[PDB]
């Protein structure tokens, strides 16, 4: 409650609680077009399953403000 | 009907909490959104509200369900065509570590009802406000 | 004589149709290029043609890098070309030994093994790192360590008795 008490008495920071925005492009809408969508991040580990992976958005990992596509994308 | 709750909204307002419960309310809110897409995909099924103005995300947070909860914001549709609907996107994986890009649209303080503002500001009426801040996208 | 620039043959890797590959060997005998050409690779991370293939999978069996490996063993680059890593800061040194032992195939650590792809180079960049704060992965920076502490317990054996060219055990 604190911190929404605060974001609501000040504007400036209403444009800085955009909290990991990024505004990504992630996949791809009917109608063709890139998706825009602000997101955040998290990371895990498991070990107990072998980690087998459908769907990946980058093929190449690490977060380096450089990525590459996966051709996994349908559109 | 007559109160503006739709299908989406009664699976809502029909669930309970319990284990067996959470498993075809969400698997029904599952075929539906599908379904929806096939028929209409130029429809958007979750945007739609009641007359208290509440869309089926924050429906289930207003009140105390707490597994629907914790399936929508962690929502991927894996097959092809209806892979827009999802909200938890993984990035990249090597191996172990497994990132993962949550949704911050309709939560984080962006518009009208946020999850985030009805979680905290609901009337302890509602049970259960003390648990929907343990969910993944939230909690961090 | 079709022509070929760093874009179409990336994306002839990527979407993994043959019918594209199959006039890239007279083409680099005619411009007097070789697949280890300054042109070839991708500026801002050093990626080959090799190490497209590598990311790129369909079904566990990407056919695409074995025709690139018969085009590199008749411009007779091919120690290089196996060879080649990434030379981004953030990158630096990992090879397409790393990636084949790290995606579980055991097939495609075999063929690249035997072109000449040297198993003790080091993955000294800083995903591979320890970096407590950054994402990262530390298994050891080394392929022998990659494939002992991801539990692959064929690899880890075979690393060491390959006849053409076997692993230090101590190296660190």
């Amino acid at each position: 409650i604190t911190i929404l008490d605060t974001e609501k008495s000040f504007l400036k920071c209403m444009r800085k609680a955009f909290r990991s925005g990024k505004l990504l492009q992630v996949g791809y809408t009917p109608d063709g077009k890139d998706d825009y969508r602000w997101c955040f991040r998290v990371d895990e580990v498991n070990w107990t399953t072998w980690n087998t992976n459908v769907g990946i958005i980058n093929e190449d990992p690490g977060n380096c403000e450089g990525v590459k596509r996966t051709l996994s994308f349908s559109l | 009907d007559s109160v503006g709750n739709t299908v989406l909204h009664a699976l809502v307002e029909v669930a309970d909490n319990t284990a067996d419960n959470t498993k075809f309310v969400t698997s029904m809110y599952n075929e539906i959104l599908i379904l929806g897409a096939k028929l209409h995909p130029t429809l958007k099924l979750e945007e739609l509200i009641n007359k208290k103005g509440l869309t089926p995300l924050a429906l289930a947070a207003s009140s105390g369900k707490i597994g629907v909860l914790a399936y929508i914001l962690q929502r991927e549709i894996q097959e092809p065509e209806c892979r827009h609907l999802s909200r938890k996107f993984t990035e990249w994986a090597y191996g172990p570590v497994h990132s993962s890009l949550y949704d911050l649209s309709c939560i984080d303080t962006c518009e009208k009802n946020s999850v985030l503002e009805v979680i905290a500001y609901s009337s302890s009426e509602t049970p259960n406000r003390h648990d929907m801040l343990l969910v993944e996208p939230l909690n961090r | 004589l079709k022509l070929y620039d760093r874009r179409s043959i990336f994306d002839a890797v990527a979407q993994n149709n043959c019918q594209e590959l199959e006039s890239l060997l007279p083409f680099l005998q005619k411009s007097r290029k070789r697949l280890t050409d300054s042109e070839f690779k991708d500026p801002e991370t050093g990626k080959t043609c090799l190490l497209k293939a590598m990311l790129n999978l369909h079904n566990g069996q990407n056919d695409t890098i074995s025709l690139l490996l018969d085009i590199a063993r008749q411009t007779d680059s091919l120690k290089e070309f196996v060879n080649a890593s990434y030379t981004d800061s953030y990158y630096k040194g990992q090879t397409a030994l790393h990636i084949a032992i790290e995606r579980r195939n055991m097939a495609l650590v075999t063929l690249l093994v035997e072109n000449g792809a040297d198993v003790q180079a080091a993955a000294n960049g800083d995903f591979f790192k320890k970096t407590k704060g950054r994402p990262g992965f530390y298994f050891g920076e080394l392929p022998l360590s990659l494939a002992a502490c991801t539990n692959q317990l064929a690899i880890v054996k075979f690393l060491l008795q390959n006849s053409w060219q076997p692993a230090d055990i101590s190296a660190r």
